RNA sequence: GGAAUACUGCCAGCUGGGACUGAGGACUGCGACGUAAGUCAAGGAUGCUGGCAUAAUGGUUAUAUGCCGCCCGUCUUGAAA
RNA sequence: AAGCUCGUAUCAGUUUUAUGAGUGUAAGAAGUCCUUGUUUGAACGUGGACAUUUGAAUGAAGAGCUUUUAGUGGGCCAUUUUUGGUAAGCAGAACUGGCGAUGCGGGAUGAACCGAACGUAGAGUUAAGGUGCCGGAAUACACGCUCAUCAGACACCACAAAAGGUGUUAG
RNA sequence: GCCCUGAAAAUGGAUGGCGCUCAAGCGUGUUACCUAUACUCUACCGUCAGGGUUGAUGCCCUGACGAGUAGGCAGG
């Protein structure tokens, strides 16, 4: 990709990079006074508390509902890191409807082996690169239980959008930085 | 916050037919790229009938400033909206660099003006090549030849809640 | 009966990461990129300094 | 009339005793299922309920004639 | 807080234990607890939990019942285990011979079984004999036909 | 232009009820005037079956169904055309995807500032 | 023309200070370091040392100090009103 | 609350796709093909078969059916649409929230405001609101404006005529 | 834009008080800091669920939950 945007613009040109395939969102409000709408969609997404973190495929069918519950959450584009950090402290599996810690490859394999994943490092290659089984590792992994920001939000009011100065919305890349921060 | 210039490219998404669509540079100064996007669309929407949901943005690049260390007397033509109509404003700040006259300007719209960034729109930010094209008073004060002034009064921070001596105010 | 941080505790990182041998040994957290010297096109040039 | 703007008269030409009849949409009762009315239409009932009207009076008037 | 999807706190129930204070049922349900948990049988699964029904919903089998279910082609061999009372039934004249597992007999359906050379055995006997159910028919009496 | 009962129909006036516009039922009557129309409105939270008598003109055939039709169709001439020449065929609907990478070549297209 | 630095991001880089916690109770598992015997920070605290051995810690009780605390029941949306 | 069955069953206050109106409907066993049988076309079928690449996304451990029964039902407020208005208030419909049954943090104080819903505790981080003193927290940093013979620290409605002023600042 | 006038009664009182004037006022920006029964981790209680087990309505392992009037069910 480097390589790319340096020849595009050796060539006069402009690389335009492939959309982002992978969001992360975290529920930033409470559960009281929730419109309906929005509600249902964040129970469809599995944030059913206050810093509650799930990933999502980029489709149009998703883009619509993270529109819907944008007052009330901030996503953005994860990178490797901050998947691989999140995995490996707050990782946690969905085992005959139990929060099972994944602190040994056996866990993964007994219950992603079907699909081709072996262990926290192919789950991680499946989260980053989405795969063919996204749908059933991402519904594997439990939803992910983040802490405040450690150093704060930033802001003295969350509840505007992130361009006007605010918290929710998309926040692109910075997500990074409030994510490592919350977990 | 504090500014940054950037250039954002953007085009109408290329369909059957109609290959190549023309590309649209603006200007933007912005906090960060996500805010130099949205005000990228905003100002495309509002002069070209393009939607973000129907383009893209080619290409993204910050601008420095070419001399940050030399002063420069700059010219800033902004409009802002109003109930009966967008009214033009022209402001002359010296300093030392494009990002650093339009923070200026903001915090002076917000001071005098009670506008906000949502509301202020920049139209031109142009160096003054020559002094004798400069028609603010309070900027032509201090192109003076050998300009001295004193600074009376000054105020010294005290570290400690009493202090043994009475203070002075020389400088 | 207790949850031990790989990110912390080095034991639990390789039974978890056999690799993270390899990385460490390596050095591949600062793995230095080939120096390459492509220089931009002037039209671009022109179109970024353009007003 | 209250859902236009218009004054109209409530009877004869043009009458407003009969707009009923030329309505696009007319919800069917709940009271006509499970009779053998169900089935016809209620512009039909109703032209048929004001011409009986309408004949009944000119029986009572014929009456009143006769006595 | 959090935005619970399901109720909190709901019991499965599924009948886990009878009500009856009987020491011999209670001893019953016990040994068939032991088969339905170590033996993967569904025979012993349907047992246990025929073990926990109340009167109402274990209607009584009867011998006649019994017969016309040895009627059928390949069953002729077979035990019959009812989890409940088999009765006694004059309006049939031909019984079978045939081994019958059942929680109670009355006088007359032992003394018909018997009679046409069978025997009447407990549950427990039956679970000695076929401890998976093997060549086992369980018949249960109708339901609705009760008002 | 016939109405059979069981055809599902949109509700398109050419003044009471306008809450009944560009809403989809069943047929359920046809007579020589008038089409019955049963709409499933939302009353509390059970939607309740109302009946509604239009006249033939306000109402038009409905193809809300014509997608599905052709895609089973579509779909059952794919999986026999893969059963007869062997190769894996998705017959799944996707939703629209993220494009990938591109260049944009200022060949001509120079960008003209605003 | 050759550099540096800023900014942003990454490291399965190193290292110092502080606070709270020590659930569990033979072994079993997954690992790591060692040619090996074995060792280990790896399926939850051990080791060493001192003072006291009693009103000292602690409890009770009477009060003082900081902050919080409207009078219960009933009847009406609501009740200091 | 009791029984029967099913549990890749049943689905959903959601999106997508297709089709409508300016939010409704549809998205598979309550399917499909061949063979030409019922009164050359619509509509009803005799006989055979195609499965766990069985027909969009996301979530879901309980679902469907028969019975069985305690307490209760004309309330207040607010938002969003629509019709008609008044000196001004507003009056009538439809949907959705909040409250009664509910404590906690903040707004000095409080039915409908901001935050957040509650087992007993420890440590950490925060929300809303704040950091002169009462009072835990910068008499922080920075750019401007204002001087009021009872300024202002507010609800953004009214007083309000976008009126008056030889106050001041920027256009 | 800010400031003054732009109508006011009637016990003595209120930006909550003190007080504050390059503010401790008004607009804006950048940080640091304070603390909820909220969030994260841990222990303990109870409930529910899923497993294992030849004082067995016991024991063991694991996971998630805990507001409440009328009222219901259960154990004391
Ligand atoms: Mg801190
Ligand atoms: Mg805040
Ligand atoms: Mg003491
Ligand atoms: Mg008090
Ligand atoms: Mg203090
Ligand atoms: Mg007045
Ligand atoms: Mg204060
Ligand atoms: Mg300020
Ligand atoms: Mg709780």
């Amino acid at each position: 990709i480097i390589q790319a945007k340096r020849d595009a613009k050796a060539a006069g040109s402009y690389y335009v990079e492939a959309q982002h395939k992978l969001v992360f969102v975290v529920r930033i409000k409470g559960i009281n006074k929730i419109p309906p709408k929005p509600r249902k969609v964040l129970q469809l997404l599995r944030l059913t508390r206050i810093n509650s973190g799930t990933f999502v495929k980029v489709t149009k069918a998703t883009l619509e509902l993270l529109k819907l519950i944008e007052p009330y959450v901030a996503y953005g584009y994860p990178s490797y890191s901050t998947i691989r950090q999140l995995v490996y402290k707050r990782g946690f599996g969905k085992i005959n409807k139990q929060r099972v810690p994944l602190s040994d490859n056996a866990i993964i394999e007994a219950n992603l082996g079907k699909y081709g994943i072996l262990s926290i490092d192919d789950l991680i290659h499946e989260i980053i690169t989405v795969g063919p089984h996204f749908k059933q590792a991402n519904n594997f992994l439990w939803p992910f239980k983040l802490s405040n920001p450690s150093g704060g939000w930033g802001v003295p009011r969350k509840f505007k959008h992130f361009i006007q100065g605010g918290s929710f919305g998309n926040r692109e890349e910075f997500i990074n930085k409030l994510v490592k921060s919350m977990n | 916050a504090h500014f940054k210039e950037y250039q954002v490219i953007g085009r109408r998404l290329p369909t059957e037919s109609v290959p190549e669509p023309k590309l649209f540079r603006m200007r933007i100064f912005a906090s960060n790229e996500v805010i130099a996007k949205s005000r990228y669309w905003y100002f495309l929407q509002k002069l070209h009938k393009v939607k973000k949901a129907s383009g893209e943005i080619v290409s993204i690049n910050q601008i420095n400033e070419a001399h940050p260390t030399k002063v420069k007397n700059f010219g800033v033509w902004v409009r802002y909206d109003s109930r009966s109509g967008t009214h033009n404003m022209y402001k002359e700040i010296r300093d030392v660099s494009r990002v650093a006259a339009v923070e200026t300007l903001y915090q002076d719209m917000a001071a005098r003006h009670r506008a906000r960034f949502r509301s202020i729109h920049i139209l031109k930010v142009a160096e003054i090549e020559k002094t004798a094209d400069v028609k603010r008073q309070y900027v032509k004060q201090f192109l003076t030849k050998d300009l001295k002034f004193p600074l009376p009064h000054r105020v010294q921070k005290s570290t400690k809640t009493f202090s043994y001596k009475r203070p002075s105010t020389f400088y | 009966v207790l949850k031990k941080n790989p990110l912390k505790n080095k034991q639990v990182l390789l039974r978890l990461n056999p690799y993270a041998k390899v990385f460490a040994a390596e050095k591949l957290g600062s793995k230095k990129a080939e120096k390459t010297g492509t220089k931009p096109a002037a039209v671009f040039t022109e179109t970024l300094k353009h007003d | 009339d209250e859902a236009s703007g218009e004054w109209v008269p409530k009877w004869g030409y043009k009458g407003a005793n009969k707009k009923l009849d030329d309505q696009w949409l007319v919800e069917v009762d709940d009271k006509v299922k499970g009779t053998d009315n169900e089935l016809i239409d209620p512009r039909t009932l109703n032209r048929a309920e004001r011409k009986r009207l309408v004949k009944k009076n000119e029986k009572q008037q014929r009456r009143n004639m006769k006595n | 807080g959090i935005d619970h999807t399901s109720k909190q706190h709901k019991r499965s129930g599924h009948r886990t234990a009878p009500k009856s204070d009987n020491v011999y049922l209670k001893l019953l349900v016990k040994l068939y607890t032991f088969l339905a948990r170590r033996t993967d049988a569904p025979f012993n699964k349907v047992v246990l939990k025929a073990l926990f029904l109340s009167k109402i919903n274990r209607p009584p089998v009867s011998v006649s019942r019994i017969a016309r279910a040895l009627k059928q082609e390949g069953a002729a061999n077979k035990t019959v285990v009812v989890v409940g009372t088999v009765t006694d039934d004059a309006r049939i004249f031909e019984f079978p011979k045939t081994t019958v597992a059942a929680l109670r007999f009355t006088a007359g359906a032992r003394a018909k079984i018997v009679k046409a050379g069978g025997e009447c055995i407990t549950l427990d006997q039956l679970a000695v004999r076929a401890p998976k159910g093997q060549n086992t028919l369980i018949l249960r009496g109708p339901r609705n036909s009760r008002e | 232009k016939v109405y059979k009962v069981g055809d599902i129909v949109d509700i398109k006036a050419n003044m009471p009820h306008k809450f009944y516009q560009g809403k989809t039922g069943v047929v359920y009557n046809v007579t020589k005037s008038s089409v019955g129309v049963i709409i499933n409105k939302m009353v509390g939270n059970r939607y309740l079956e109302k009946r509604l008598n239009l006249r033939v003109e306000h109402i038009k055939h409905s193809k809300c169904r014509q997608e599905f039709l052709e895609r089973v169709k579509a779909n059952a001439a794919k999986r026999a055309e893969a059963k007869a020449q062997g190769v894996a065929v998705q017959l799944k609907r996707q939703p629209a995807q993220p494009r990938e990478s591109r260049i944009v070549s200022t060949e001509g297209n120079v960008p003209q500032t605003l």
